C-alpha cells in the first residue's frame, strides 16, 4: 500500500484549493479514505471522510466549504476547499479507515503556504 | 433539445410495514421413555437519498440447560438460544429506543462421556463457537431513517469490535465432588450486513441482520474433573459472564429511493 | 462535540526508565481510545488500537491501560529512537478528535 | 457535431445483482478421540406494475450419514444437508431454465440407545422432520419477470400441496441381523414467501425463500429390531425414495417498481424521414 | 477533349473505435466512428479491374446515458449516431486508362443506384449482472455530386473521385437493452456492418478529360 | 359461517352493460381470493376471471377486453362487469373462493341471465 | 390450451349397485384433477381435489384413482342422494377447464 498527495503548496486568500492522494495497493471498493490536517504548533484535526460506497461525510464547520471527490478509473481521490483564510494553513494528510475511524496507514503530508 | 413529461404525476409510496426479528436456526430433542404488462399505478416521482447516523448495538446471549432423568449425574443440552434487549441512547441530541435480538449459527458441538455406571458423569451436547460460526445481531429502532430503509440500494456500516468471555458454570452432582466450566473468549468483527422482508398476508414484515465472525482469543476453556483438553472457543454455559450487556458502537451509511 | 486534553507538553526520562502518559476524555468513551507515534520528519503510526490491543507489529515495550473517562499509556524502558509526540484520539463518535500532543525531551 | 443535451429527470435505475442462493441451518460434529439531508441524484421515473405468472418447483432432499470409530456397530449421526437441482420447463410462453436449493428448520431430533456393550447397536442422533418444522425451496429463474423482483411492493404464490414419502435404510451390522428404517410421511402446504438481499462490499446477492408448512400423515416410520415403533414423520434416511425430484406447480403475482419508459423524453423529430 | 465515361462499382465498410475507461468494467468512454478502407478486382466490359475504396463520415450526432456517479452503475459518455442531418463521403481509385486520365477534367457526373445500412448488436461485457446490449438501427444512402480528391496509402500518393452521399433515416429503432432507452432511430457506430463485409453500389460515370 | 350471495338484473338487451356483485361473508378478501364462472345453458362451464388476495386480477383470453373484475375490502363484496353482449352470453353466474391452486370451495346460489 | 373429455353423458346405474367413471386429458397431468357434484337445484360442490384426496366431511363411498392422462371416479353403492352430474376438473396449468358433464340415471 502506498498513498501519496500533490498539491501547489501556495496559495492566495479568498481563492479555491484542490488536493489529490493517489492510492496503489488496496482498492477505493474495498476501503475507505479520510483526511485531516494539523494547524501549524496545534492539535491535529477532523476534515471530511470517503466511504466505500459513495457516500461522503464532513465536519460540522468547515461544510459549507468543502467537497470530496473520487475515481476509481484514476484509482484516486481528491479534495477541494474554497474561500480559505491565514487560518486555513496547515499540512494536510490522506488516510485509510480500517475499524470505526482508526487510521491504519499515512501519507507523507504536503504542507500548505498562504 | 429534449422534449419533457409534464403532465400531473401519480402517488405511489412505501408499503406498510412492521420491524422485527428474522428466522432462526432452532431444534428441539425427543429423550428416551426409559432409562437403560398492465400497469397498475401511473408514472411517478422518485429521488435518491442519503442517510448516514450512528448506531449503539447492546445484546446479550442466552443459554438452555436440560438434565435427563434417573440418578440425575446426565446432561442432555448446554445449548444457546436466541436473546432479545430493549433500550434508549442518544444519537445528535436525538434520544431513539430499540430493540435487538442475538443468535447464532455455525455452532460446533462437543460431547463427554465419562463411563456407564449410573453415578458416572456425562454430557451429551454442550456447544461453543469458535472461528466456524457466526453470531447474528438483528436491530430496529424508532428514527426516522429506519422508517425509509424500504427500497435500499447499498448499506455499508464501519463498527468497532467488541471481545465476549465466559464465565463459570458449576455441575450440580448429588454426591461426590462437582466439576466446573469454565474459560473462553471470542472477538466479533463486522461483515456484510443484511436485509430480508417477508410477504405475509396482512402486512409486509422486515428485519435488519448484522452478521458478525468470530475469531478465537485466550483465556482458554476447560471442564474440571475430566480429560478434555484446553479447548480453544466461547462455551455455552454462561456466555455473557455476570455482565448485562455487550456493546458495539459505529456508523452506517444507507442509500435508498425515497418518495418525492 | 467530543473533547479531550492531554496533562502536559514534556515528560522527561533517561534511557531505561519508565514513562507514563495521561489522557482525559468528556464523557465516558467505553473503551474506544488510540494512540499514535509522530516522529520527526515522519507520518503519524498508529500503536495501540483499543485502549489495551497492540496493532500489527509494534515493540512489547509499549502498552496501554484505563476505563471509562481516564486514559493512560505506558513505556517500561526507553530507547534512543523514541523520542517522539504521542497523541490520543477517540473513536466512539462522528467527530474523531484528537488531544493536543505531549511529547518526550531527554536528560 | 450536434449534441443531444440530457432532459431536466435522472435516469437512474436497478442495482447489479447477482441470483443465488439464501443462508442455511447447519451445524458440525466433534467426536472423542478415545472409546471407553444529502442528495445523490435527481428526480427519477418509476411505474408500478403486476406481473402473473405460472411457477413450477422441482425439489430434491439430501442426507449426510457419519458412522462413529470402534467395531462399527453404532452410528453417530444421520441427518438432513442441502441439496439443489436444476432443470428447463415451459411457460406457454417459451422454455425457461430453473435452479432450486431445499432445506429444512426446526427439525426433531431422536435417538435409540441398544445398549453399553461394544456389540450392541446404538445410534446417537436421526432426525425426523414433523408439524412444528418447516421446509425453505429456494428459487431464481432466467426469465424478464425475474430480472424485475428487486423492489418488490406485494407478492402472493397459489401453490398445491405436495406428499414426501420415507423410503428405506438397511444399517450394514458387521455381524449378526440387520435392523432397519422404513416409512414415514408428511405434506407439505404452502405458506408466505420471503426475499432478501445481502450487501456485500460489491453485489448486491439476493434470493428468494418458499416457506411450506407440514402436516403429518400415514404411513408410520419405524425401526425394525427395536422398540421403537409407529412414530409419525419423515426420518432423514431415504426422504426421496427412489424419485429425481418432488414437484409443486402453481401461480404466482407480483406487484413491483419499473424504470419508466416514459416515452416523452426523445430527441425531438426522432422518426422515420418523411 | 478526350470522353471517357464507364460503368462503375464500388464497395465500402465502415470502421468503429471503442475505448473503456480503467477499472470495474462499467464506465465506458466513447464510442465513434472512424475511417475505413477496402481493396478489391471486379470485372466490368470485359476487363478486370482492381480498386481501392475509403469511407468517412461527416455532421454526426452525439448521443449520451449517465446512469449515476455510483460506482457500479452503468455509463456510456458518448456514443456517436447518424441521422438525417449527416453526410457520407466515399472516394474511389481504379486501374485502367480512365483514373489516369482524371487531372484536368471539363465535366464529372455520375448516376447511382442506393443502398441499405443496418446496424447489429454489440454486448457490453459487465463483470456483475445481466449484460445490456445495443441493437438496432437503420439508414438509406442516396446519391450526391461528385468531386475530385486525392487519397494517400502506403506512402504512394493517390488520385480519385470522390463521391458524396446524403443519408435518409428509416425502421428498424434502435435501443440499449437494460435502460430506458428504447424507440431511437438511426444509425448506431457499435456494429455498422453487421458481419457484412461489403456493402457495394453500382452506376455509371461520365468524365470529359482534358 | 361463510356465506357468497350474488345480485344482479335478470333481464338484459343486447349491446349493453352488465353489472354483478357477489357479497361475500365469514371470510376477509384479505385472506383469500375469488373466481367468476358460469354455464350457459346446457353444455358445461368456463373460467372467467379471478381477483386475487393483493388486488392484481387475470381474466380468460377468449373474453378479454370484455371483462372488469374489481372489489371494495371493506365492503367485503366483488363486482364484475361485462359490455357489448350478445345472445350466446345468456348463462348461469357463480361467484366461488380458492384454497389452493385452482380448487373451488365454497360457492353462491347462482343467479340466472336472460338477454332479448 | 388444456382439453378433457368425458366417456359417456348419462349412465343407466341401478340403486346398490357398483359404478365407475372416466375422463380423459389431452397434454400430461400428472396427479391434478378434481371432481366436482352438481344435484338439481343446487349449486356444485367439491369431492375431490386431487387424483385420490377425500376433501373434509365429504361421504366415504366416494373415491377416486389414476395417475397421468387417464382419471377415474368410484363409487361402491349408489342411493337416491347420489342422482346428479359430475365434472371433473384439471388444475396443473393456466386456464382451469372443466369437463362436459356426465351425469346418472336409475
Amino acid at each position: 500500500v502506498q498513498l501519496k498527495e500533490s498539491g501547489p503548496g501556495l496559495v492566495a486568500p479568498s481563492q479555491s484549493l484542490s488536493i489529490t492522494c493517489t492510492v496503489s495497493g488496496f482498492s477505493l471498493s474495498r476501503y475507505s479514505v479520510h483526511w485531516v490536517r494539523q494547524p501549524p504548533g496545534k492539535g491535529l484535526e477532523w476534515l471530511g471522510m470517503i466511504w466505500n460506497i459513495g457516500s461522503t461525510d464532513y465536519n460540522s464547520a468547515l461544510k459549507s466549504r468543502l467537497s470530496i471527490s473520487k475515481d476509481n478509473s484514476q484509482s484516486q481521490v481528491f479534495l477541494k476547499l474554497n474561500s480559505l483564510q491565514t487560518d486555513d494553513a496547515a499540512i494536510y494528510y490522506c488516510a485509510r479507515n480500517s475499524g470505526f475511524d482508526l487510521f491504519d496507514f499515512w501519507g507523507q503530508g504536503t504542507t500548505l503556504t498562504v | 433539445n429534449v422534449t419533457i413529461n409534464p403532465g400531473p404525476f401519480a402517488q405511489t409510496g412505501y408499503a406498510p410495514v412492521n420491524w422485527g426479528p428474522g428466522e432462526i436456526n432452532d431444534s428441539t430433542t425427543v429423550e428416551p421413555l426409559l432409562d437403560g404488462d398492465i400497469v397498475i399505478s401511473k408514472t411517478s416521482l422518485w429521488k435518491e437519498m442519503q442517510y448516514n447516523r450512528d448506531i449503539t448495538i447492546r445484546f446479550k446471549f442466552a443459554n438452555t440447560i436440560i438434565k435427563s432423568g434417573g440418578l440425575g449425574y446426565k446432561w442432555s443440552e448446554i445449548s444457546f438460544k436466541p436473546a432479545n434487549y430493549q433500550y434508549t441512547y442518544t444519537r445528535d441530541g436525538e434520544e431513539v429506543t430499540a430493540h435487538t435480538t442475538c443468535s447464532v449459527n455455525g455452532v460446533n458441538d462437543f460431547s463427554f462421556n465419562g463411563g456407564s455406571l449410573p453415578t458416572d458423569f456425562v454430557v451429551s451436547k454442550f456447544e461453543v463457537i469458535k472461528e466456524n460460526s457466526y453470531v447474528y445481531i438483528d436491530y430496529w429502532d424508532d428514527s426516522q431513517a429506519f422508517r425509509n430503509v424500504v427500497y435500499v440500494r447499498s448499506l455499508a456500516a464501519n463498527l468497532n469490535s467488541v471481545m465476549c468471555t465466559g464465565g463459570s458454570y458449576n455441575f450440580s452432582l448429588p454426591v461426590g465432588q462437582w466439576p466446573v466450566l469454565t474459560g473462553g473468549a471470542v472477538s466479533l468483527h463486522s461483515a456484510g450486513v443484511t436485509l430480508s422482508t417477508q410477504f405475509t398476508d396482512f402486512v409486509s414484515l422486515n428485519s435488519l441482520r448484522f452478521r458478525f465472525r468470530l475469531a478465537v482469543e485466550e483465556p482458554h476453556f476447560k471442564l474440571t474433573r475430566t480429560r478434555l483438553s484446553r479447548l480453544y472457543g466461547l462455551p455455552a454455559a454462561n456466555p455473557n459472564n455476570g455482565k448485562e450487556y455487550y456493546e458495539i458502537a459505529g456508523r452506517f451509511s444507507l442509500i435508498s429511493l425515497v418518495p418525492s | 462535540d467530543i473533547v479531550m486534553t492531554q496533562s502536559h507538553k514534556f515528560m522527561s526520562t533517561s534511557v531505561g526508565d519508565r514513562v507514563s502518559i495521561t489522557c482525559k476524555a468528556s464523557q465516558d468513551v467505553t473503551s474506544a481510545v488510540a494512540w499514535y507515534q509522530q516522529k520527526p520528519g515522519q507520518s503519524p503510526k498508529l500503536l495501540i488500537s483499543s485502549a489495551s490491543y497492540r496493532y500489527t507489529g509494534v515493540p512489547d515495550r509499549f502498552s496501554g491501560s484505563g476505563s471509562g473517562t481516564d486514559f493512560t499509556f505506558t513505556i517500561s524502558s526507553v530507547q534512543a529512537e523514541d523520542l517522539a509526540v504521542y497523541y490520543c484520539q477517540q473513536h466512539y463518535s462522528t467527530p474523531p478528535t484528537f488531544g493536543a500532543g505531549t511529547k518526550l525531551e531527554l536528560k
